[PDB]
RNA sequence: CCGGGCACUCUAACGGGACUGCCCGCGAAAGCGGGAGGAAGGAGGGGACGACGUCUGGUCAGCAUGGCCCUUACGGCCUGGGCGACACACGUGCUACAAUGCCCACUACAAAGCGAUGCCACCCGGCAACGGGGAGCUAAUCGCAAAAAGGUGGGCCCAGUUCGGAUUGGGGUCUGCAACCCGACCCCAUGAAGCCGGAAUCGCUAGUAAUCGCGGAUCAGCCAUGCCGCGGUGAAUACG
């Protein structure tokens, strides 16, 4: 997140190619889950405020 | 570093989520990046209000929600004069439409996250921090609760070498899944920095 | 006319009917030894009515689904065992001693994190 | 008998007894069982004039084997070589030429481990 | 095994000869859980053995354990320096557990090609007196006494 | 084995299909 | 066991410029950042000075390197 | 005839939408065929606990969502009533495919 | 497959069930040793969960944050390099050194998962990668899908060899604006070291170890042999 580099929601990326995730709560781009387009740090501090609906803590 | 937040240790039984809407692997990413936009904002402002909690419901475009706080009226305004601009702040954020409730926090000292903050102002002030935590675990104790307890980080009074204070009453059972305990996390900037105020509710067991 | 069982074991499945008869018997609308072409451990399967001198005295229609062979292997093995005793309750005055009536609880452990397998750490150097 | 340049496989199946030779693998092999007609079982040494004819006039007009092989190969490699090309002058350095990493083993390209003296304290590990 | 005393667990009889001691054979000759395999294996030698051998593999098995159980062995121990070579009895479990598991390592040690053969030719040169296995049994034995001086340190 | 590109199991391990292990 | 497919891939930033400049004949020097680029016949004869990331090295293309990318004559890395 | 596809990430939110739709149509339509399971779909995300390193620690987390079948055959008219606007449910999404 | 039926198996909600309760023995008691019923005993098996605190431990490069410093450049945009370098050293792994094996056929038996700008049945072309074309699926309906190890048969005969597939030459298919540096994948050639590993040293107590394959996240593609999970087969040993 060096909000600069924040320029993915660009969508004029010249090819589809340079498109990449990151992070929308965190910027951070390297653990980016599609289904949350939170990055994994986020996807698992939101989820212990029960901010994510249906997601818990998986046990077996 | 140890322990886990005790909110999302207990979503399966005594704590209940903060959105109880349905989704796809195609909206839902959007519709929680949604509800953090909401979040975003209502915490922006009525802080003040001093809100506790912030559910959001769904169903179609008809996004429920709802806002916990301890003084209502901050949040209604002039007959109505605040609720509505903010009611509209929403749907000019997004287009959804959606209705937004208020709920009235019955004990703003029974409810961790106000605690928190609480303590979290008065750190700011640059009120001793040992008295805020006794008392704050006054407060919580006096009024109910059979246990409670607050924990503020480092930097305690402007000092170099970071700490931390305690003080907790009654019970406050973590590893019992069941006890029921609110927990509120509130920051608090400060001319020298950070310092973490954590809170701590035990109410009611089974 | 006819009695059943059922039997699971390790995830498989067994579904046995016992019928009166000379002593074939069909897994799957297989022969048995069809269906445990040279699987050793097979024998085991019918033990439990040789347990009490059935299969000459007894036809089995057998289901299974689920799992692997010797794993289906022990399922049938209770199934036969149950419906052995659905036939006659003083059955099991002798399969009980012999656990024929037993479900085996033994399954695959669970995956841990930061464990090759479960249990087997990995190897470390230079401590 | 003699197939390819002074090959002489034998004792053993045509199918790999003709992988003896320098151009002919198992699936060059069995092709040319396949198009001369030819059990593959067959101990070279059962073979018969006739066939190790056939197999002699076939393999041979059909395909760059032996030192015909090498020559080309050889020359390839000095071509792009001769050339200024990045992939040549792996080939002189000796190093990999498919993109692999020089770091760590790339031992089969470089030979044998010529070890040098080193930092100690530092553990390299 | 600090608090308990691990008991020996028991294995399910043989699903021919309805042994126990064949399945443990069985499990030792066994690699990578192939248990099926390990099966044949064990088999078609007690197959070889009624072929070259006019008596009942089973029989021959037993005997042949039986002269490569060592019944004495030594065990090293560290007193005042050095360690030394303490003969002592060698329990009645440990015996089976090592005479099966020579068996087996000299076994695959033979020459003939077939896993079977081995087993086989193993199993008989066993009961007749001679064989790697019995040597282990025996160059053990004669390793045991050999320290009979340190016998006193009982263990 | 599972490290020969061109054979059956070599084919399963790298997870593809070819001649030496076609789609059935 | 090289590839690209049917469609040989050559950026069109030189080839522009090199068919177009063929119309008055040759010249000296060209100067690209398309390593990426495949060398075409129209090039034999051409000194085309590529880039390595840090300079401009001249390239003279001859018929035995039609086909190969231009990067392939401009090493990047220097070692001893 | 009524396909009825009932969804979801809580398993008593959804049977609390089988139940308004179970009773609110045995006065109207078929004996209705009872509201049939229907596995799951899991979906596993496994994080590495902390912000740095320490590669050996991860948490699970996961989203279950339960199903439901229903099914009521004979639309009757009066059924399409019973069930018309008389339900409860927030986090749960309904289906209809008769 | 159709009628038809929920029995069974499943699917998934809710319950029952185990308490040292029962029996004999020892004991002051708690409890220990057995025995009977029972699917299951005496924490059934595996998770989630890790106190007051320590390391002044990790992380300002996930975020947040005091101070400090640069503010036509310690900001910003591109194109191309680089993170992939290679005398050399270590860690973690992968594939092996083979006959309890390797091939080719032919036949079985899984469990959890994923699937619109997608899984892709089936058909045609191509040795094949893959390309044409298209059925069905918003999936307990269709698809990935074959599970592999096994089992039957046949080949190899013990050899650096039908072991082993590293290198390297050649020809191609794909994804992508684009594969030189620097992508997987297919086909023909090539066929390295390795014959079981010094001093040292690692894991694991049972459905565990060992072994066999399958799916996922990230992701266009991929350098997944990593990682997180799934099920098949299934040991040895613990005196102390
Ligand atoms: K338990
Ligand atoms: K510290
Ligand atoms: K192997
Ligand atoms: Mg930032
Ligand atoms: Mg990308
Ligand atoms: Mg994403
Ligand atoms: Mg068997
Ligand atoms: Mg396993
Ligand atoms: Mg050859
Ligand atoms: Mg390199
Ligand atoms: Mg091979
Ligand atoms: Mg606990
Ligand atoms: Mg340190
Ligand atoms: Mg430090
Ligand atoms: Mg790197
Ligand atoms: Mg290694
Ligand atoms: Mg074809
Ligand atoms: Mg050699
Ligand atoms: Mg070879
Ligand atoms: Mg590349
Ligand atoms: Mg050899
Ligand atoms: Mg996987
Ligand atoms: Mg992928
Ligand atoms: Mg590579
Ligand atoms: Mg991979
Ligand atoms: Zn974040």
């Amino acid at each position: 997140a060096r909000k600069a580099l924040i320029e993915k929601a660009k969508r004029t990326p010249k090819f589809k190619v340079r498109a990449y995730t990151r992070c929308v709560r965190c910027g951070r781009a390297r653990s980016v889950y599609r289904f949350f387009g939170l990055c994994r740090i986020c996807l698992r501090e939101l989820a212990h405020k029960g901010q994510l609906p249906g997601v818990r803590k998986a046990s077996w | 570093g140890n322990k886990i937040h005790p909110i999302g240790f207990r979503l399966g039984i005594t704590r209940d989520w903060e959105s109880r809407w349905y989704a796809g692997k195609k909206q839902y990413r959007h519709l929680l990046l949604e509800d953090q936009r909401i979040r975003g904002l209502l915490e922006k402002e009525l802080y003040s209000a001093g809100l506790a909690r912030v559910d959001i419901e769904r169903a179609a475009d008809n996004v429920a929600v709802t806002v916990h706080v301890a003084k209502p009226g901050v949040v209604i305004g002039r007959g109505g004069e605040r609720i509505r601009v903010l009611r509209e702040e929403l749907a000019k954020l997004t287009g959804k439409n959606v209705a937004l409730n208020v709920q009235e926090v019955q004990n703003p000292n029974l409810s961790a996250p106000l605690v928190a903050q609480r303590v979290a102002e008065q750190i700011e002030r640059r009120f001793a921090v040992r008295r805020a935590i006794k008392q704050a675990v006054q407060r919580v104790m006096e009024s109910g609760a059979k246990g409670a307890k607050v924990i503020v980080s480092g930097r305690i009074g402007g000092a170099e070498q970071a700490r931390t204070e305690w003080a907790a009453q009654g019970r406050v059972p973590l590893h019992t899944l069941r006890a029921n305990i609110d927990y509120g996390f509130a920051l608090a900037r400060t001319t020298y920095g950070v310092l973490g105020v954590k809170a701590y509710i035990f109410l009611g067991e089974v | 006319e006819q009695y059943y069982g059922t039997g699971r074991r390790k995830e498989a499945v067994a579904r046995v009917f016992l019928r009166p008869g000379n002593g074939k018997v069909t897994v799957n609308g297989q022969d048995f030894n069809e269906y445990f072409q040279g699987l050793v451990r097979a024998v085991a399967a019918l033990e439990p009515l040789r347990a009490v001198d059935a299969l000459g005295r007894f036809d089995a229609y057998i289901t299974v689904r689920g799992g692997g062979k010797s794993g289906q292997i022990d399922a049938i093995k209770l199934g036969i065992a149950r419906a052995l005793v659905q036939y006659n309750p003083d059955y099991r005055a002798k399969l009980k001693p012999l656990g024929f009536l037993t479900r085996d609880a033994r399954v695959v452990e669970r995956k841990k994190y930061g464990k090759h397998k479960a249990r087997r750490a990995p190897q470390y150097s230079k401590r | 008998a003699r197939i390819a340049g002074v090959e002489i496989p034998r004792n053993k199946r045509v199918d790999v007894a003709l992988t003896y030779i320098y151009g002919i693998g198992k699936a060059r092999a069995k092709e040319a069982l396949e198009k001369t007609g030819i059990n593959p079982a067959t101990r070279v040494k059962d073979l018969t004039e006739a066939e190790v004819v056939r197999l002699r006039e076939y393999v041979e007009n059909t395909w760059k084997l032996e030192g015909e092989l090498r020559a080309e190969v050889a020359a390839n490699i000095k071509r792009l070589m001769d050339i200024g090309c990045y992939r040549g002058l792996r080939h002189r350095r000796g190093l990999p030429v498919r993109g692999q990493r020089t770091r760590t083993n790339a031992r089969t390209r470089k030979g044998p481990r010529k070890t040098v003296a080193g930092k100690k304290k530092a553990p390299r590990k | 095994a600090r608090r308990r005393r691990a008991e020996v667990r028991q294995l399910q009889p043989d699903l021919v000869y309805g042994d126990v001691l064949v399945t443990a054979f069985i499990n030792k000759i066994m690699r990578d859980g192939k248990k099926n395999l390990a099966a044949r294996i064990f088999y078609d030698a007690c197959k070889i053995i009624q072929e070259k051998t006019g008596q009942e593999p089973l029989k021959v098995f037993k005997q042949a354990v039986e002269n490569v159980k060592p019944r004495m062995e030594v065990r090293s121990r560290r007193v005042g320096g050095a360690n030394y070579q303490v003969p002592m009895e060698v329990s009645p479990r440990r015996q089976q557990s090592l005479a099966l598991r020579w068996l087996v390592q000299a076994a695959n040690q033979r020459p003939e090609r077939r896993a079977a053969v081995r087993i086989a030719h193993e199993l008989m040169d066993a009961a007749e007196g001679k064989g790697g296995a019995v040597k282990k049994k025996e160059d053990v034995e004669r390793m045991a006494e050999a320290n009979r001086a340190y016998a006193h340190y009982r263990w | 084995g599972k490290g020969d590109r061109r054979t059956r199991r070599g084919k399963i391990w790298r997870g593809t299909y070819g001649k030496y292990r076609p789609r059935k | 066991p090289r590839s690209l497919k049917k469609g040989v891939f050559v950026d069109d930033h030189l080839l522009e410029k090199v068919l177009e400049l063929n119309a008055k004949g040759e010249k000296r020097l060209i100067k690209t950042w398309s390593r990426r680029s495949t060398i075409v016949p129209e090039m034999v004869g051409h000194t085309i000075a590529v880039y390595n990331g840090k300079q401009h090295v001249p390239v003279y293309i001859t018929e035995n390197m039609v086909g190969h990318k231009l990067g392939e004559f401009a090493p990047t890395r220097t070692y001893r | 005839k009524i396909r009825i596809k009932l969804r979801g990430f809580d398993h008593k939110t959804l049977d609390a939408s089988a139940q308004k739709i179970v009773e609110a149509a045995r006065r109207s339509g078929a004996q209705v065929s009872g509201p049939i399971p229907l596995p799951t779909r899991v979906r596993r995300f496994t994080v590495i606990r902390g912000p740095f390193k320490h590669k050996d620690s991860r948490e699970h987390f996961e989203l279950r969502t339960h199903n439901r079948l229903v099914d009521i055959i004979n639309p009757n008219r009066k059924t399409i009533e019973q069930l018309m606007t008389l339900d409860l449910p927030t986090g749960v999404e309904i289906e209809i495919k008769t």
